[PDB]
RNA sequence: ACUCUGGUUUCUCUUCAGAUCGCAUAAAUCUUUCGCACUAAAGAUUUCCGUGGAGAGGAACAACUCUGAGU
């Protein structure tokens, strides 16, 4: 942002405010329908969308079952 | 033409911001004289298209239904046809009246 | 929320914490949009127009809307092709502006001063004769022609 | 535009020189307002607006 | 010919609208398409440009010309 973020007061936080309720209001023309056919399209496209993370998730998970034992024997790949 | 009618019958048988689109672009060459000249849109001797020269479409006209208007009409319809016209001619000329220099 | 004169804003514009000002000048495209759409026609000389004068007076808005009969439309644009095309084949010492205006870096003029005193020269007003422009002889030239005729338009 | 508009009521131009003069600002323009580098999708409008000032 | 709920204008809000919502016409993103995409098409999405429907509230001046209705 052109305007540093350290320059404001108690009349900013005012300006600020009535700036983003009209920006709100002028923006809930089709915010319902946009926002749930959106949530659609994203729970469609976690089917076929598997974060990294989701992709070892159920592997990590069960993967904090080794004891300390277990999480301390494991040996070098050089052998 | 005729060798171009040939080739079209067998052919249907078998960056640099570009201001002003090149004619290359362009359509309506036609092979056939029937489709490339075309009768006009005479609207019976009493209309033309829009924009163009009042003055300069009705001199063009094509003269045709201005013969059989001329050869059809009544003689009682034809002085009044003249009366007409010439209070057309006397408008245009106090309008050529109105201009100086 | 009663309005103000005109005045008013040309003195802050004149003579104007940016908090204020910042916030609310992120709708300038919308004042531009709303600015080239309420142009005068060349049917008008003058066309006086509602606007919005924010309080910090970054961006004023046209609140107007530019909707017209499309017949009278019509009809002036039709009568100002044909008193262009009699200006163009009779004035044929024609000297089109085809420049930038002079303010390469000049000020700005101000609109009070060199621009709301001198009286405008006469508009593309095309002759009505009455003989058959009778019935619509005050109806032909406006900037709403019939903003107040309750029977022909709806209204305001 | 606005300029333009203020010259033809400040007396600068005849009222039809205000007209052609709008006529040069918004046909032909692109040269005038170079905006086709800023956004190259507007040389399709810039083309139109040519073609709708050759028609004219 | 008796009477009668029934005035329009205008401002604001909410909600719905795939009807040419608009006899007008743009922008952006993704997707597929041959490139090697202002100069290009297709499918979708989204925001503007501004509407119609209905409801609700408000202030201006018409009170029954009108029409529907109660003869």
């Amino acid at each position: 942002s052109l305007f540093s973020s350290g320059p404001y007061e108690k009349d900013d936080e005012e300006a600020d405010a009535i700036y983003a309720a009209l920006d709100k209001r002028m923006d809930e023309r089709r915010k319902e329908r946009r926002e749930q056919r959106e949530k659609e399209e994203i729970e469609k496209y976690r089917m076929e969308r598997p974060k990294i993370q989701q992709q070892f998730s159920d592997l990590k998970r069960k993967l904090a079952e080794v004891t300390e034992e277990e999480w301390l024997s494991i040996p070098e790949v050089g052998d | 033409d005729k060798s171009k009618e040939l080739h079209a019958i067998k052919e249907r048988y078998l960056r640099k911001f570009v201001f002003e689109w090149d004619a290359s672009e362009d359509t309506s060459i036609d092979y056939n004289p029937l489709y490339k000249e075309r009768h006009q849109v005479q609207l019976l001797g009493r209309g033309f298209i829009a924009g163009i020269d009042l003055k300069q479409q009705k001199r063009e006209q094509s003269r045709f239904y201005g013969d059989l208007m001329e050869k059809r009409r009544t003689l009682e319809e034809k002085e009044q046809e003249e009366a007409r016209l010439r209070k057309l001619r006397k408008k245009e000329a106090k309008q050529r009246w109105d201009d100086r220099h | 929320k009663e309005d103000m004169p005109p005045e008013h804003v040309r003195k802050i514009i004149r003579d104007h914490d940016k908090r204020v000002y910042l916030g609310a000048l992120k709708y300038m495209p919308h004042a531009v949009l709303k600015l080239l759409e309420n142009m005068p026609m060349p049917w008008e000389q003058i066309r006086d127009v509602p606007v919005l004068y924010h309080i910090t007076g970054a961006i004023s808005f046209v609140n107007e809307i530019p909707w017209v009969i499309e017949p009278v439309y019509i009809s002036q644009w039709g009568s100002m092709w044909i008193m262009m095309r009699r200006e163009k084949r009779d004035r044929r010492h024609f000297k089109r502006m085809r420049f930038p205006p002079f303010d390469d870096e000049e000020p700005p003029l101000d609109y009070a001063d060199n621009i709301l005193d001198v009286e405008p020269l006469e508009a593309i007003q095309l002759e009505l004769d009455p003989e058959e422009d009778a019935p619509v002889l005050d109806w032909f030239y406006d900037h709403q022609p019939l903003r107040d005729s309750r029977k022909y338009v709806n209204g305001s | 535009v606005v300029d333009s508009h203020v010259q033809y009521r400040l007396g600068n131009v005849d009222a039809f020189q205000l007209a052609d003069g709008l006529q040069y600002i918004f046909a032909h323009v692109g040269q005038l307002t170079g905006m086709y580098r800023y956004k190259y999708k507007l040389m399709r409008q810039i083309r139109m607006c040519k073609d709708l000032k050759h028609l004219i």
